[PDB]
């Protein structure tokens, strides 16, 4: 999920614009729900995911708001003391303390059903038992008994009018989400919200600890520690899944580090390459964020040292050649199936290649097929989420920077080979493999291109429609699920704000018994391709003014 | 005129609620949702509660059995019934407003009834606020916010020992799965803050 705030020092011809990007997967019917809510203190404009009661994505003509996920380390796994002389009892301040339990009977159509019980301590529910070893591991969420307050808090807060009337609000969100702010003023703010554990002195939080009493958390720490910016001197804030903030850690998940290399300067880059951006230039960082592959500027430096004193037939150096032309961008050729150049394939093969030599094979056996992807990893229907830059990349990029790194490297992932040896041979094999395919002249080969499924099952890959309802887009895009932007105090309008998204396939998921599918079903499917986007209304007379039906009902509670 | 609620659809679809009381805005935000996205709520509310092979069948047992076991029914319940009136008042007329909608589908499926349920074979039942509330818990909170590997790091960590030894496997540990690294780009400047909390990084809850 990206999210790009640009405020007053770094606009032009406004004095704020928000553009987000949550990343959440594609899905037919659209992943969220477009709705404005006006009455009983809300007068507010927006999409949000399954409807819920808050907005995630919207603006109330005053501020506006979004969220990118935030990945800090909010839970942590206790290892329960058991005893077999006592089953369904574990060991807490000195005393055998008796787990909670319920027993649950899931239906089954067209079969039996199935009973069995969840078990639950003070540090959280159970998820895992070692009868060998009489522990039994419970994870502790900081935000457990803070879901209804997070849900409130995210509705609450689109009545919010300024900075302290907002953050107000993001002290009682309690998940792990990043919160960003935009006003008619050009004030721009970031909160990385949620609930964290103030852990004991020597707790490491990627590792579980003791339940026995000593090692659990003193209580939650306050919303002053929480990260957060208002009016930044760098005139911006933009995230792409990226740390908050210097010092801040990370989400515990092996496959999930904040290094030297991250996405989120791919955003950097665009929003530093001009003194100010325009709404249709914080826009288009969109569309070429989407194309960019990740890897050739984290790689391309190694790889043009590593050729450098070779001869102009070398086949190695001329897939270097090949990568220092280009800038990254994918574009589809004309068949609308492969890519204009081959940089992408090449990248893949040389990094699955370098990683299985380095980061591979200095992790044990079955751990290390964690380090293995290159990233490009999909399936025919193409990516089920965002393009990232794989754990194993972000390892192998540590030690190809040497002692700019700061990470010490304890074992040397090239095993004493020269860095540069190791670069050739997964050249070597990458012209072998990619030569066998396409042949030997690189100018002619059409490497496949990724496509984008809006897939009919939800993230949990349970259906939500029927499979003849996926839709299929040619061209992969590394974006938002949706993408909304905010432009506050324009100079081209009279209007304090203007608003504009895009839900594809469209707004309703609604098909008749006849089959006959609703007037909105799909009318957003080709702006969403095409990087266009439709205006999100909010006063009484634009709403008039665009109205296509109404309904008015009387109603008693 | 408290009774009032008006919906206005735009040129796209997208729905606009008019009222002059928190239960009545939020019943027309329910009511426009079960119109459009009945069938998506109720496979979400399945989803979120582990009520998937009640309706597909055994091979949606083990997913329903993982949802139930990664969140406690019961605590939701009790910080339903702690909200004040005015809060509770957001997810009832939410439950409220897609009941209506729900009971017309119902009474005319012939014509309303969302496809998907004829093929799928079954036919939506009524909401309560707890549902609303789990929609959003159970994405946003119990799979979203929920994330963690300790176990599978610690076992990494065993492997590292015993391939390294245990100074060594420790420090390919902080290699491989690093605490912090100074170099990450970050959201905010360093000029602007910095996170003032430093962490163990050698397991020592354990040492
Ligand atoms: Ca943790």
């Amino acid at each position: 999920s990206n999210m790009w705030v640009i405020g007053k020092s770094k606009a032009q011809d406004a004095k704020a614009i928000m553009v987000n990007g949550p990343q959440f997967g594609w899905y037919a019917p659209a992943y969220t729900y477009g709705i404005g809510l006006h009455g009983a203190g809300y007068d507010v404009t927006g999409n949000t995911p399954f409807a819920y009661p808050g907005l995630v994505f919207g603006h109330n003509g005053v501020i506006s708001w979004g969220s990118t996920a935030g990945f800090g380390d909010d839970v942590d796994i206790f290892a329960e003391r058991l005893s077999a002389e006592k089953p369904g009892y574990y060991l807490h301040n000195g005393k055998w303390v008796k787990m909670l339990s319920r027993e649950e009977t899931i239906t089954v159509k067209n079969g039996q059903a199935e009973t069995f019980t969840v078990w639950r301590t003070v540090h959280g529910n159970i998820l895992q038992t070692d009868q060998t070893t009489q522990t039994a591991y419970a994870k502790s969420r900081a935000w457990d008994g803070k879901e209804v307050a997070s849900l409130l808090a995210w509705t609450h807060q689109m009545k919010a009018k300024n900075w302290q009337e907002w953050t107000q609000q993001a002290a009682k969100q309690a998940l792990t989400i990043n919160w960003y702010y935009a006003d008619v003023n050009g004030n721009i703010g970031y909160v990385h919200t949620g609930a964290y554990p103030d852990r004991q002195s020597g707790h490491d939080p990627r590792l579980p600890v003791p339940g026995t009493g000593k090692w659990d958390w003193k209580g939650l720490l306050p919303f002053e520690m929480n990260p957060k910016v208002y009016n930044p001197q760098s005139g911006y804030i933009a995230n792409w899944a990226n740390s908050p903030q210097k010092d801040y850690p990370a989400s515990d998940l092996f496959a999930f580090l904040w290094g030297g290399a991250d996405r989120v300067t791919e955003i950097d880059r665009l929003l530093e390459q001009k003194p100010r951006l325009t709404a249709d230039q914080a826009w288009d960082v969109i569309r070429q964020t989407s194309r960019q592959d990740l890897n050739l500027r984290l790689f391309l430096p190694t790889l043009q040292a590593a050729t450098s004193g070779l001869t102009q037939s070398d086949p190695r150096r001329q897939l270097v050649e090949t990568l220092t032309r280009w800038d990254g961008i994918n574009l589809l050729n004309d068949d609308g199936k492969t890519w204009q150049q081959p940089g992408s394939a090449i990248l893949n093969v040389w990094l699955t290649s370098m990683l299985k030599r380095t980061v591979v094979a200095a992790v044990p056996m079955p751990f290390d097929k964690w380090y293995s992807a290159s990233g490009y990893e999909t399936t025919q229907d193409g990516p089920t989420g965002s393009l990232n830059i794989s754990v194993g990349a972000k390892i192998l990029y540590e030690a190809v920077q040497g002692d700019k790194s700061p990470i010490p490297q304890a074992v040397d992932l090239f095993a004493g080979k020269p860095q540069q040896e190791v670069v050739l041979a997964a050249l070597e094999d990458t012209w072998e493999t990619l030569s066998k395919r396409y042949g030997n002249n690189v100018s002619n080969w059409k490497t496949p291109a990724m496509a984008l499924t809006f897939r009919a099952n939800n993230f949990f890959g349970v259906p939500q429609a029927a499979a003849e309802e996926t839709r299929h887009q040619a061209e992969y895009q590394n974006r938002g699920t949706e993408n909304d932007m905010i432009v506050f105090s324009p100079t081209t309008s009279d209007r304090p704000v203007l608003a504009w998204d895009v839900v594809a396939p469209g707004q309703s998921g609604f098909i008749a018994p006849d089959g006959t599918v609703d007037k909105h079903y799909e009318d957003q499917l080709k702006m969403y391709e095409n990087f266009g986007r439709k205006s999100l209304w909010l006063t009484k007379q634009d709403v008039e003014a665009h109205k296509e039906s109404q309904e008015v009902l009387h109603v008693q509670r | 005129s408290s009774s009032e609620i008006k919906i206005v659809r735009d040129e796209y679809g997208m729905p606009h609620i008019y009222a002059n009381d928190t239960w009545h805005l939020f019943y027309g935000y329910g009511y426009v949702v079960a119109q459009d996205r009945l069938f998506q709520m109720e496979m979400a509310r399945r989803s979120t509660q582990g009520t998937v092979a009640e309706v597909l069948g055994k091979d949606f047992v083990k997913f329903d059995k993982d949802i139930r076991r990664n969140y406690w029914p019961d605590a939701i319940r009790a910080q339903i019934a702690a909200l004040s009136p005015e809060d509770m008042s957001i997810l009832q007329g939410y439950a409220d407003g897609m009941n209506a909608w729900i009971d017309k589908v119902n009474t005319n499926p012939e014509t309303l009834l969302p496809k998907q349920f004829n093929t799928f074979g079954f036919t939506p039942k009524r909401w309560e606020p707890f549902d609303v509330a789990m929609i959003f818990v159970g994405t946003m909170a119990n799979r979203f916010s929920d994330s963690t590997s300790e176990i599978d790091n610690l076992a990494l960590l065993t492997a590292l020992k015993d391939k390294y030894g245990v100074s060594q496997g420790m420090a390919v540990f902080n290699q491989l799965k690093w605490l912090v690294n100074p170099s990450a780009p970050t959201t905010i400047a360093v000029q602007e803050s910095n996170y003032p909390l430093k962490f163990n990084q050698q397991n020592s809850q354990t040492a």
